[PDB]
DNA sequence: ATTCGCCGTGTCCCTCTCGCTGGCCTATAGGTTAGACTT
RNA sequence: AGCGAG
DNA sequence: AAGTCTAACCTATAGGATACTTACAGGGACACGGCGAAT
């Protein structure tokens, strides 16, 4: 209400937003230098605690200030869709068809786009607009990452469905497993016995 | 109310029997429970006397009402519009209100409907369960061998 | 404790929380909003309608039209300001009776939170088409589109493996009087039951069972299934042009 | 390979576009290009494309279930509300 | 094979596009019955591939001969069947969102990149508080 | 005698069944397989040189 | 509103529909159908409804107290749990050691 | 308690009088349990003889 | 009341490898598609 | 879910 | 046998008007924040 007050009585000369677009916006509007030689001075001249944050928050921005990438690329505004036979999509048993989870999470991502395209076209008060942007903010983050934030994302058997990321973690992630240590083909095995003839 | 072994008309189940009125004391009372069976699943229901005619507990009508009903079924010109839920509606309540000439016209009407064209899926059942309880209260009131009661009523419907 | 005053700035305090589940979030972004009033959704109605003819009136004068008054300019364009705001207070009261009857659609395919914006959206298409010179509830009137758009959106996004929505209804169909079939007899129905019950070969039974299967994720544990799922001929091949040469 | 020449067309954000084809056939008018919207050749022919009226639009709604009379009486009841209201 | 180095960085929205080879719009994976991917779903064969080695979605192209042409009716690139493995696809927000490991991960990248706090940052990006973008 | 039997021990594979979404070698005497040359294997390799 | 209420009781088992042999052969799950008395009752005006409703095919336990579901021949393993109560434990805290 | 929670839906939709305990009773529930308990669960062990 | 220095509490990634066995209801316009004759 | 080797 | 020539089928869209308004371990470590002296 208060942002209702500010914006309908002095809306002009001063920009307010919500969401990943609004920092978006505001990641735009600001300059690494800047940042960098405040970071600078405060540890020319801070210390304690404030020293460590400074120092924290320095590492955070030098780490795009000293390269050529620049933060802009944090915010996403197109995602992109991993190829189908590493998301498999195959008949199986009966001939019923068994893919993989990717696809529901991509799936919910595409379903959030389609349905927040239509409802910005139509034309929608600002807090269905809002609510479509959240959902699809975080059925992105559950397929980039599952269970890193809200809930984890269960499909039927209220199983977290795997995402992009969990390929990666743990184990059963693509290094450990598959790269570190594959199986082999021209081998075998078997049960041992004493050879002492040999 | 009705002595045992009685027919009654319970609607919307329609046709069932009185075995006894067993009076249950319970509320400090004898509740004179006509203990009552239909035929579905031979469920058991238990009347208190005291308000028997309000929950619907009557007889089958006599030779009067089914003259009334064969010439309220042989009347033609019962009009409808294009839609469906109109008349969906109109013959659920009165199918669900326990009467014999509504549920005829209403009958009547989805039979000829249905001889047209054919309409849908559940309407289908709703026709069959209406020519069910029908032909059940007819072969009650005449003891007709309900398949001749069923097959007489076919007759007479098709005129 | 009414105006007990810190009972109220408790209130507020605990209505200003970082809360992380959305249903409960949307929950109170509805909260905020409340109900209407039969009459006033008239009036409403009646503001919406008179915008928007004020609206089209101007576009429609737009190309080679008139130099509008300035008090007619302003007042219509107010009008028109006044009827989509309207048609936002409309929306806004009427969330909470579609969310209302999207609860009872969860459990099943999607989102909770999916139902109630596809019910939205339903609701928008409700309010596009209401007719109140029979001056009826608003909201008998709008249950039947926000059913409309719900069971379209589901339709369309329940199953990994698209299916038509004529194909939708059939297999919803066979599936209610699959249950009420067993909820009668006790046996399970022949497939030939079903056959002879929508007049057909027994042919189509089969088909719309078999798409009415859901699909099994490759994840799976007992480990996931996708690990187990499935040089002769290409030494072969090379081999056999080798040979005519 | 067999006899092969690429197609020419631009998105509309400027980026000058091409995909392939063979000799032996018809270089579409149309095309939607990797990009992920529909582009036409700079090259002639020009097919005008001619995009058809909208599906729906919330007036035509109102007309098939309205006239234009009562609605100018709610509009001259809004605006004398309104008139009365500012000057009254 | 000629490798020497791996350098991984923030992939902006520009190259996210620069790589897909096309844009899957609908959430259709697989016909109903003829059990073939859709146009412009998640396995369309226009996007990332052709299901079947020489082959394409109205199949008037099976032979080898004219490898690397594209059909007209369906526009199938007739490549090999493998190919689906390395072409990737894309999809257009409507809206921008945020990455969630940058957003998320403990400390707050974005966070401390944009001086804000954790729990202020999710109060933002999920649409439960305001911010202003600049002011004059 | 327990249940422990070579006959269902032994296995051999020279060029059997491939996953699909890694065209490694599928695992199991129930299919073809192989053996998983795991991260510890390749440690002892890396040590010989 | 609590003007209607609904209740069960009297469960009942019929005999198996088919022999332990047989089930294990052509893959028939060994149970017995399971009836209970279903009563509804008003309670606004004061009416009963009995019937007797099944309740499904409740698998039974064979003689040598092994199930068999689809052919196959299981056995419900006794689990062990922490019994519910009220439990008083102590802890020795370092910090202060009390 | 599933069954519970359905026909305690179903009371309010179907109106007074019209309903029988066949009605009611949706045995969809229970009998998923029982099916849903014994195959795939960790104590329905498959028979080790 | 802010600064700086301490404590204190909350939320999160990691703890061996390799085998084997089994387990609603229509209405309509446009897209799409079946079959058949032919030189 | 159960099991074998360390 | 593809090239027409003939004749269906199937599906995205849309449309119907009682009433009904808030779901459903543990361990180490670091970062976000209590308690106290100083200006
Ligand atoms: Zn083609």
């Amino acid at each position: 209400n208060l942002y209702r007050e500010l914006v309908d009585r002095y809306g002009e000369y001063f920009t307010g937003a919500m969401g990943a677009e609004s920092i978006q916006k505001l990641i735009e509007n600001f300059d690494i230098d800047a940042e960098a030689e405040s970071l600078r001075d405060v540890i020319r001249n801070g210390k304690g605690q404030k020293k460590l944050r400074a120092l924290k928050r320095l590492k955070v921005v030098a780490a795009f200030q000293q390269s050529g990438n620049s933060p802009m690329g944090m915010v996403l505004d197109a995602v992109p869709v991993i190829p189908p036979e590493l998301r498999p999509m195959v008949q199986l048993d009966g001939g019923r068809f068994a893919t993989s989870d990717l696809n529901d999470l991509y799936r919910r991502v595409i379903n959030r786009n389609n349905r927040l395209k239509r409802l910005i076209d139509l034309g929608a008060p600002e807090i269905i607009v809002n609510n479509e942007k959240r959902m699809l903010q975080e059925s992105v983050d559950a397929l980039f990452d599952n269970g890193r934030r809200g809930r984890p994302v269960t499909g039927p058997g209220n199983r977290p469905l795997k995402s992009l990321s969990d390929l990666l973690k743990g184990k059963q992630g693509r290094f450990r497993q598959n790269l570190l240590g594959k199986r082999v083909d021209y081998s075998g095995r078997s049960v041992i016995v004493v050879g002492p003839q040999l | 109310i009705f002595k045992v072994g009685d027919t009654v008309v319970y609607p919307h189940h329609g046709a069932a029997l009185v075995e006894a009125i067993e009076t249950r004391t319970i509320k400090g009372e004898q509740k004179e429970y006509l203990v009552l069976k239909v035929a579905q699943g031979d469920l058991t229901v238990r009347v208190p006397a005291e308000n028997a005619e309000y929950v619907g507990v009557r007889d089958v009508v006599g030779q009067e009402g089914l003259d009334k009903v064969f010439q309220v079924l042989r009347a033609p010109h019962t009009e409808e519009p294009t839609n469906w839920s109109r008349r969906y509606k109109a013959n659920l309540e009165k199918l669900a209100s326990g009467d014999v000439n509504k549920v005829a016209e209403v009958v009547r009407d989805l039979w000829r409907r249905d001889q047209e064209r054919g309409l849908s899926a559940g309407e289908k059942r709703m026709l069959a369960k209406a020519r069910q309880i029908l032909v059940g209260e007819l072969a009650l009131a005449e003891s007709t061998d309900d398949a001749k009661a069923e097959t007489i009523l076919d007759e007479v419907l098709a005129a | 404790e009414d105006e007990s005053e810190a009972l109220r700035q408790a209130r507020k305090d605990a209505e200003l929380t970082a809360s992380a589940d959305s249903v409960r979030a949307y929950l109170k972004q509805i909260g905020k909003v409340a109900l209407l009033n039969a009459e006033e959704e008239v009036e409403l109605a009646k503001r919406i309608e008179a915008g928007l003819y004020a609206t089209q009136l101007m576009t429609e004068l737009s190309e080679r039209g008139e130099k509008l008054p300035a008090a007619q300019r302003r007042d219509m364009m107010w009008i028109c300001r006044d009827g989509d705001r309207a048609k936002n207070h409309l929306l806004e009261a009427n969330l909470r009776l579609v969310v209302s009857l999207a609860k009872r659609y969860t459990g099943r395919g999607m989102a909770f939170l999916d139902l109630i914006q596809e019910g939205n959206l339903g609701l928008i298409r409700a309010v596009e088409k209401f007719d109140y010179t029979k001056g009826y509830k608003f909201s008998t009137y709008a249950t039947w589109w926000i059913r409309q758009a719900i069971t379209r959106a589901m339709a369309d996004q329940a199953r990994t493996i698209r299916i038509p929505v004529h194909m939708v209804e059939v297999i919803n169909k066979l599936g209610r009087i699959q249950r009420e079939l067993l909820q009668d007899l006790g046996r399970e129905p022949t497939p030939e039951e079903l056959a002879k019950e929508m007049d057909i070969t027994p042919e189509k039974v089969l088909e719309i069972q078999q798409y009415a299967r859901e699909p099994i994720s490759l994840d799976q544990t007992i480990s996931q299934l996708g690990d187990f799922i499935e040089a002769v001929d290409a030494v072969s091949f090379t081999l056999l042009q080798d040979q005519l040469q | 390979l067999a006899p092969r020449q690429i197609a020419r067309y631009r998105t509309d954000n400027g980026e000058e576009f091409e995909v392939p084809f063979a000799d032996d056939a018809e270089i579409p008018g149309t095309w939607l290009c990797r990009n992920g919207m529909e582009g036409t050749l700079i090259e002639g022919d020009l097919p005008e494309p001619k995009k058809v009226k909208p599906p729906r639009t919330h007036w035509d709604m109102l007309l098939e279930r309205r006239s234009i009379e009562e609605l100018e009486e709610l509009l001259k009841e809004r605006l004398e509300l309104i008139r009365s209201r500012r000057r009254g | 094979n000629f490798f020497d180095e791996l350098r991984i960085g923030l992939a902006t929205a520009e190259d996210i596009r620069q790589w897909s080879y096309g844009e899957v719009k609908k959430p259709e994976t697989i016909n109903y019955r003829t059990l073939k991917p859709e146009k412009d779903g998640l396995f369309c064969e226009k996007i990332f591939g052709p299901t079947r080695d020489w082959e394409c979605y109205c199949g008037k192209y099976k032979r080898v001969r004219f490898k690397g042409i594209i059909c007209e009716r369906c526009g199938v690139e007739v490549t090999r069947a493998k190919v689906r493995r390395e072409r990737m696809g894309h999809i257009e927000l409507a809206a921008p969102v945020t990455h969630i490991w940058y957003f998320k991960g403990v400390p707050s990248r974005l966070g401390y990149l944009l001086d804000l706090a954790p729990k202020d940052l999710e109060k933002i990006i999920y649409f439960a508080a305001y911010v202003i973008t600049s002011v004059d | 005698k327990l249940h422990h039997l070579v006959d269902d021990k032994i296995h051999a594979r020279s060029t059997g069944p491939y996953s699909m979404i890694t065209q490694q070698p599928l695992g199991g005497k129930a299919q073809f397989g192989g053996q998983r040359f795991g991260e510890m294997e390749c440690w002892a390799m890396q040590a010989y040189g | 509103s609590g003007s209607m209420s609904l209740s069960f009781s009297d469960p009942r088992f019929d005999d198996v529909k088919a022999p332990v042999d047989e089930c294990k052969d052509k893959d028939m799950t060994y149970a017995a159908p399971l009836f209970v008395t279903a009563e509804f009752i008003n309670n606004n005006t004061g009416e009963i409804k009995s019937q007797t409703v099944f309740m499904g095919d409740f698998p039974m336990m064979t003689e040598k107290g092994t199930f068999i579901i689809n052919g196959t021949e299981r056995v419900v393993v006794s689990q062990l749990v922490r019994s519910p109560g009220v439990y008083f434990d102590e802890t020795i805290d370092k910090s202060t050691d009390k | 308690s599933r069954m519970e929670r359905v026909v305690r839906e179903r009371m309010t939709t179907q109106d007074v009088e019209a309903i029988t305990p066949q009605t009611l009773i949706n045995i969809r529930p229970v009998v998923a349990a029982i099916k849903e308990f014994f195959g795939t669960s960790q104590l329905s062990q498959f028979m080790d003889q």
